């Protein structure tokens, strides 16, 4: 096994300020937090800074078909930035930072293994990204009620808090760099 | 010294008309300003405003035959019919849409009666007058339902949806004619998640469309050689071909709607494509359009809605009633009947006075 | 056997416009080694012409030739008798079946020694997600429920400010928050309505909140069978909330049963003239006492619509999704172009209604009795 590695918004800000490629991975928790506006604003900021930004939308992210699409469309995110896993997956090794926002099941690498109640679900290869910051409030499990080894990987850092509040602070700290 | 003003509101009778000129809440502001308001029994039933509500506002609910008794102002949606026209008293002003081309025989009877009438469609399209602009407020209503009807008739989703059952691509919606209606059509289709394109001759309308997040359609240029016209036509036909929905709104006052979708154009639309032709009332922007109907030719579904404002009868009446209320600042002073003849807005909208037709093109059409 | 061959018929049920496979999916099956037979005109309701199926590698044929040599019959609605009578031995029918609506078709299938997988019976497990046709079609129904409500409403959904004043957003209540309810909440919300949610399950209410909707908070915990007194309290509180809405979208249905009444006569009496109800449960009784299935009615100025085949209105995207569900499921029926049904697979086990005339589904068994 490995360890949970809490990180401060200021450290997340530094990681993001210098990245060439960022992929945003929204899940149910973004929706619960109604963090879609703060998320789009962070993606605007990085883009203005020259960062290459994309959204990875899992087929069953959230709790309804197209959950992420509707929230992101409301925020005003361009459709061209939204990718599905068939198109985004192979691109992951080149992602400098993958930012998970209230996603859990749809990024759980245990889905590749038969015993898991998540088995037979295709997964987003966030685990193959150079760096992973995961935003969630704490220890909450996902729909399937399983632990997620991704949070314990070497390249994974936890940025704890409410998704709207965390993103707001991240933006604020980024405008100060 | 002016008479104390009585305002009258009829129940509309034009076929499929459901709006009312004043809604109860607007009657109440008029009463509180000092005016008397009389309303015909059941006038607001098409807009879900019961007679009891007008009474709570301070109106007198009356029978049709009594409606114009002692009345200085007749507020209408459509022009008044013969029965109301003959009951018009000396000094009284009719205010409402008139549209002579469509209602000429009513215009004639008003002139034989020596009426004074302010035509709502003649409100000048200027800054000082937007709060009174009935064409706009009803254009906004029509553009909204136009987007709603398109999504209803389309066999495809508007929004992009990424799902366990595959990724749903957004509908491609092109709004042609981006006046007030088209702009509401854009906003509404955008709310639904469609990718929206905007087509218009004017650069300003395109900049406006741009601000709502629509993509403007740029033709190779913008009289012309016959060949440039053809290049220009072809390029538009090409842009239209890849759409799922066309909403078309171009209308010129007093003339037939321009054709924006010719036969060679609609032949390039994929089966399942939808056209909502808002211009059907003046002939339509599409050559396949049947006014008031839905038709399907080669699986292209074409709808020519007439009287959209009447579907949204609650908000259409509210906004029109508000338009009339703001216009009445030029007709009512501290509860007194005091028409401001000198005012630019009155001069521009005054269609006839004491039988004298003051509107050139109407004078011509009557001749 | 051989090369697996799958058949797809023209749907014939009243109002039905979907088709079981669309050309892009037909093409993927042909590429994988399958022969595909498609009835003449089957994709027309969904704007997929016979020529397009020919381009995908399908043979297009007469209805009478459809089933000859076929191992798989993919349908939307259960096959009518003319097709049942042509099923060959060992062939599997895959589609919605709904024996409560189609008992006598189910009896004919049994008498024929048919084997059938009912799409309504796909289990709710992670492996089956991309096969969940109940979900794909409900997503369509929820979308169009919101659209129809905006179409039948005499008011704007969105808040509007113009020179002529400010209009309040419409108040929309979605009652019953499954998949159809969620997509209805989302579409109405995007159109700018003020959206409320009524459901007994807390988790459904959390999901409605994740769409910017507002949970309708009642006095009693609904999470237990209620006493007669507590029901009176809940019913009265809910009636008050329903009273202040401009739009009600009701979507609660129970498999094999008549729909629960969510809007009783005393409730609708409290509804203002100009209020709209879109009753999505009409196919099974309706949630609202005034609903006339397949019709718009107006009583006391309340517009009530009970639509019956919303998926068939959105025939293109409904068929697309449905076809993808069958395509995904066919991974359990086809292996390298050959007919190979995984009898042991939990997904097959859950959804196998019948196998060679033996009814495996208990509730359907009882019904045939
Ligand atoms: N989309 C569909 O149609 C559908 C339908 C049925 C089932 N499903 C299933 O639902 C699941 C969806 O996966 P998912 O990765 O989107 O979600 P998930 O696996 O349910 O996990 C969502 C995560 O959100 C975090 N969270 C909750 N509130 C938050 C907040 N305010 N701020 C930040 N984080 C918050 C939670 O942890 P904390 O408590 O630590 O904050 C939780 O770990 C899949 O298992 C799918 O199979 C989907
Ligand atoms: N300064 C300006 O920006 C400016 C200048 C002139 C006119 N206008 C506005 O134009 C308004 C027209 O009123 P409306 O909002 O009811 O519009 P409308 O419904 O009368 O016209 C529909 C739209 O179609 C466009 N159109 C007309 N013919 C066309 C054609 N052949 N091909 C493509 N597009 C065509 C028009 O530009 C208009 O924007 C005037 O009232 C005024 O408000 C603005």
């Amino acid at each position: 096994k490995g360890s949970l590695k809490p990180i401060d918004v200021e450290d997340a800000a530094v990681m993001l300020a210098y990245a060439g490629k960022v992929v945003f991975v929204p899940g149910y928790g973004m929706a619960l937090s109604q963090a879609q506006h703060k998320l789009k604003e962070l993606a605007d900021l990085l883009e203005a800074r020259g960062v290459e930004v994309k959204f990875a939308i899992h087929p069953v992210a959230g709790r309804m078909p197209g959950h992420m699409n509707v929230l992101l469309a409301e925020a005003g995110v361009d459709y061209d930035k939204l990718k599905d896993l068939e198109e985004i997956n192979p691109e992951f090794p080149t992602v400098d930072v993958a930012v998970v926002i209230g996603a859990n099941d749809v990024v759980n690498p245990a889905a590749r293994r038969p015993g898991s109640p998540l088995y037979g679900m295709p997964i987003l290869d966030v685990d193959k990204a150079k760096n992973v910051i995961v935003i969630k409030r704490g220890q909450g499990k996902g729909f399937a009620g399983v632990e997620n080894e991704l949070f314990y990987a070497e390249n994974t850092r936890m940025l704890y808090g409410d998704a709207q509040k965390v993103l707001t602070e991240l933006i604020q700290a980024l405008k100060r760099l | 010294h002016h008479h104390m003003v009585t305002v009258a509101v009829p129940k509309e009778r034009a076929p499929g008309e459901r709006r009312v000129a004043l809604v109860p809440e607007v009657v109440a502001r008029l009463v509180k300003g000092g005016a008397r308001v009389r309303v015909e029994r059941g006038a607001g039933e098409g807009a879900y405003h019961p007679d009891e509500a007008y009474q709570e506002a301070g109106a007198e609910v009356v029978e049709r035959g009594e409606l114009l008794k002692g009345a200085h102002l007749l507020f209408t949606v459509q022009p008044p019919p013969e029965d109301l026209i003959q009951a018009l008293e000396p000094g009284a002003i009719v205010v409402g849409f008139v549209q002579p081309h469509k209602n000429l025989e009513l215009v004639r009877a008003l002139q034989a009666k020596k009426a004074t009438v302010i035509a709502m469609e003649l409100i000048p399209r200027i800054t000082r007058a937007q709060s009174m602009d009935a064409l706009s407020s009803q254009a906004t209503v029509a553009g909204y339902l136009a987007a709603i009807h398109a999504a209803r008739l389309s066999p495809r989703f508007f929004p992009m949806l990424t799902t366990a059952a595959g990724t749903i691509r957004p509908a491609k919606v092109m709004v042609m004619g981006v006046g007030v209606a088209g702009l509401m059509a854009i906003a509404t289709a955008k709310r639904l998640g469609a990718q929206v394109f905007a087509y218009d001759v004017r650069k300003a309308a395109l900049e406006q469309a741009l601000s709502l997040g629509a993509k403007p359609i740029e033709l190779p240029i913008s009289e012309l050689t016959e060949e440039e016209k053809r290049i220009q036509h072809e390029a538009l036909r090409d842009h239209v071909a890849g759409m799922d929905v066309l909403i078309t709104t171009a209308q010129v006052p007093g003339r037939r709607a321009p054709i924006l979708l010719t036969e060679d154009m609609v032949e390039r639309l994929k089966p399942g494509t939808v056209v909502v032709d808002l211009a059907a009332e003046s002939g339509g922007n599409c050559v396949l359009t049947k006014p008031g109907e839905v038709v399907e030719v080669r699986g292209v579904r074409v709808y020519g809605p007439l009287n959209l404002p009447s579907e949204l009868s609650v908000h259409a009446s509210e906004m029109y009633a508000k338009n009339l209320y703001n216009l009445s600042s030029l007709l009512i002073e501290k509860g007194a009947f005091a028409p401001k003849w000198e005012d630019e807005i009155v001069r521009a909208a005054l269609l006839m006075k004491e039988g004298e037709v003051l509107h050139g093109p109407t004078k011509a059409l009557l001749g």
